């Protein structure tokens, strides 16, 4: 399989304070769990999507949503390599889905509605930036660790 | 299950078709990897840790086919493949861009001009 | 066979078709000779430096077949065969009728009721 | 007094490349002197086991920076069994000690003996300790007698 990162955005409450969670797997293992509460993808890894969480949280606070427990959820999908590229895919809670694609810096909505948000979001040439910057950050280890599984 | 291993060198350590040979001769790095080339071979590589389980006993230390490129501090073998921390642990000394590899699937790294005995490794095919 | 060592157990180390693995688990004297046995083969036996050369490398103490007969405090192989003085030098701790092997062919006498790694080998037929 | 063996594993640098010292004294006669940089039957013996005990504790340290410090006394035997003291110290922070004869230890405190803990499961580096006494424990003592 790839290297999957899953991030979840979400509001603290009492019950559970957590507003980030980032969980990385390999196929069915475990190699990354994140959150406000393998060695060297690990090690890479942790900053960026730190860093990446808390932009992400910021975008989350400007956009305009419809719908009848708000939430975002991406998933970064990394195959191995063997010039190195990714898909980021957005699901703004469970109603606007759109999807960036690193390797051409191309970008696909599900609908008009999608699209709206997803050109506001992606007109932050820092945001963009992190998407594709943390893929050649750790690519190279990527590759390495998706090798040793085989 | 009882097969055989090779190709290898006459007098070599074979096994799962990888060759080894240690030789006792104190040479450079760049020395050292001359001897081995010369019998199509390379320094000593560190693919897998699995495979490669019994070299962890081997005692003192020797020049294998790790080198560093100062500019980026990345650390490569020969064939340009990445070290890989599941290979081995490389404990860096602020001056040196060879390293030793020293039992235990450790690797120091020294400078390259320094005279060492090596590890000639050909892989299997 | 030309350029290839064996015919050796599978994933063994093979050195002029004698076939050499080194075994991870501790046990005791005779439960390593029992392990030996079950596989064809027996502890590692010394039989000559020149050809066995990079043992010399091997690090850390295994259970090899040397043997004590206390009677007169000789030592010798499973098989029957004498230590030589040129196969290895012999360090007597003065409790022990069994023998670790610790490089450089040197070997330390030690409890035979002691859990160590031990070493099999399969000389060549 | 005794024959003792003090023994400096650290890390080099580019002021001094030194990553290990031995210096073995019989009270104020230096005797031995190894290191990485550059009497005769007892330096004979105790020389490649000082080095491959040095290259142990090298691989033990990178496992634990750290500059150790170690001191091995060994006493004229006598009619008894040869036997000496380890004594180890860790960056000035944890200490402990090795005994030969009955393969026994002493930590410090609580937090050396977490480390002494981890450091004596290694079997080949305890045998290293008591083998290099029985090794070289004659041509002490041949000495010791000098």
């Amino acid at each position: 399989h790839s290297l999957r990162c899953n991030l979840t955005i979400k509001d603290p409450t009492p019950a559970d304070p957590l507003w980030y969670e980032a969980k990385c797997f390999v196929g069915e293992i475990l190699i990354l769990h994140l959150s406000n509460i393998a060695t060297e993808v690990k090690k890479c890894l942790t900053q960026p999507l730190k860093n990446l969480c808390q932009k992400l949280r910021n975008k989350v606070s400007n956009t305009k949503v419809d719908t009848h427990y708000p939430h975002l959820q991406v998933t970064m999908i990394y195959p191995q390599s063997q010039t190195p590229s990714a898909t980021w895919e957005f699901n703004i809670s469970d109603s606007y889905f759109f999807t960036f694609y690193t390797e051409n810096m191309s970008w696909r909505s599900a609908n008009d509605e999608s699209g709206v948000i997803m050109n506001k979001w992606k007109d932050d040439g820092e945001f963009v930036k992190q998407l594709k910057f943390l893929i050649h950050e750790c690519s190279q280890k990527m590759d390495e660790f998706l090798k040793q599984s085989k | 299950m009882e097969g055989y291993c090779g190709p290898c060198p006459n007098n070599w350590i074979c096994h799962r078709n990888n060759c080894y040979q240690f030789f006792n001769e104190e040479k450079t790095w760049n020395q050292s990897q001359a001897s081995c080339l010369s019998q199509n071979s390379s320094l000593l590589k560190i693919y897998s840790k699995e495979e490669q389980d019994f070299l962890k006993l081997v005692k003192s230390y020797h020049w294998m086919g790790l080198v560093q490129i100062p500019a980026n501090g990345s650390w490569q073998w020969e064939d340009g493949s990445s070290l890989s921390y599941n290979q081995l642990t490389l404990v860096e000394i602020p001056k040196g861009s060879c390293a030793v590899y020293g039992s235990s699937f450790k690797a120091y790294t020294e400078d390259c001009a320094n005279l060492n005995t090596y590890i000639c490794m050909k892989r299997a095919v």
